């Protein structure tokens, strides 16, 4: 999921 | 996880954190010299909402208590609330523009122009009525950021023993945001009766925003199958979470 | 208007006295249901409940003062929410089950018989479990149900309706303060109840789409009144 | 031409 990744990206 | 910063801050610190985390107002690719059809009007709107979703996700990370939750819960809350948050932000930006919706500073739309898209008329009128209500109530920015954060935590909390403490932690933050709203109304000179009434009026509008979101989600599913308006990969993943 | 002149206790008693009865489902229930037999019992039950709800709405203070046109709009937009919050309230002392009727208590496994009904089932059980943990009182329940009736359709049109909504809000706070709740616990509990209304609205929208799905896949003929209430959401 | 009109009056 793109949302799963965007929440992970830091 | 432990020692939640959200549970150990005063009301004025809750306002400051939420105000500092506000996403920016994004511009649209709209060209006023060239008018075009509903398929291109929706193309501008879907392009705008896609870019707005990226800022919303990083805005949610700055909402007190949201980082304390697990990644699976963060995904669920955003997947269910993302359209409500776009809609209350759209309604907020349109407060001071009666009869029009400010999708972007360069994209201020009339209800007659929104009628180009089949089915968008009713959703435009509901967003207008919500904006007229916020104008009637003289909604303050400190209350808007509280309501928007309530939408994020509340809209997905109803849809093992360790998960009960996670939902309890979400209601802890929700109760503290309620204290912030009451703290704001007491500072504005409202009596205890006026604070409770205004608190109810604000939260009842959230029921209509859910209604607009559910109806809006049905139209997005129709555009995907019609396959006439370009939908980004993130919007498709968010839309699949509701269907 | 006459609704605004009431008191907090007179508002509670007037709503409690107006409460519709708990109807029964069609008896001789074959213990395992099919998709058509289950929806048959449900559409029949919901159709008879609607007749009582329409007469319950007249007994809501401030509802008769509205025009006939406004009374139609509020009921058409709120009817499924009102059925659902009533179902949720009936199922409080039956955890894990939904009490559609005293003779029709269903589990979530029985919701697997109709496609797309397990999602609505779980959302209803979760709402009932939320009411149970909050220890929702009947005086608060009748207040929440009237709030649904007057609020859910007021934006799709106002001053009188909002004045009655404030009057009910004053009644909720009065009830909580009677139970001994502190000033902080009163507005915190007021907010928790009203946020559940957002999820009740969500379940209604998901339920409405499911009923429309059965209209064109007519495995069970819907009553004309149920069709008119359903057609008003399209 | 709706049934809801009738039940609201009777
Ligand atoms: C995908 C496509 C369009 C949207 C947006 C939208 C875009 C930006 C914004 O700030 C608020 C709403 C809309 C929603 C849903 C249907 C299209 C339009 C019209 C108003 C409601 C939302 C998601
Ligand atoms: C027609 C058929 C069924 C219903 C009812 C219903 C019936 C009685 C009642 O008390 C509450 C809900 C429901 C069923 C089951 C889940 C809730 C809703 C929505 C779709 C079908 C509603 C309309």
């Amino acid at each position: 999921k793109i949302l799963h990744r965007l929440l992970q990206d830091s | 996880k432990k020692n939640s910063l959200a549970l150990s801050l005063t009301a004025d610190q809750m306002v400051s954190a939420l105000l500092d985390a506000e996403p920016p107002i994004l511009y649209s690719e709209y060209d006023p010299t060239r008018p075009f059809s509903e398929a291109s009007m929706m193309g501008l709107l879907t392009n705008l909402a896609d870019r707005e979703l990226v800022h919303m996700i990083n805005w949610a990370k700055r909402v007190p208590g949201f980082v304390d939750l697990t990644l699976h819960d963060q995904v669920h809350l955003l997947e269910c609330a993302w359209l409500e948050i776009l809609m209350i932000g759209l309604v907020w930006r349109s407060m001071e523009h009666p009869g029009k919706l400010l999708f972007a500073p360069n994209l201020l739309l009339d209800r007659n122009q929104g009628k180009c898209v089949e089915g968008m008329v009713e959703i435009f009128d509901m967003l207008l009525a919500t904006s007229s209500r916020f104008r009637m109530m003289n909604l303050q920015g400190e209350e808007f950021v509280c309501l928007k954060s309530i939408i994020l935590l509340n809209s997905g909390v109803y849809t093992t023993l360790k998960s009960l403490e996670e939902k309890d932690h979400i209601h802890r933050v929700l109760d503290k945001i309620t204290d912030t709203l009451i703290h704001l109304m007491a500072k504005a000179g409202l009596t205890l009766q006026q604070q409770h009434q205004r608190l109810a009026q604000l939260l009842l509008i959230l029921s209509h925003i859910r209604h607009m979101s559910n109806k809006g989600m049905e139209h997005l599913y129709s555009m995907k199958c019609k396959n006439v308006v370009p939908l980004s990969d993130l919007l498709l993943e968010m839309l699949d979470a509701h269907r």
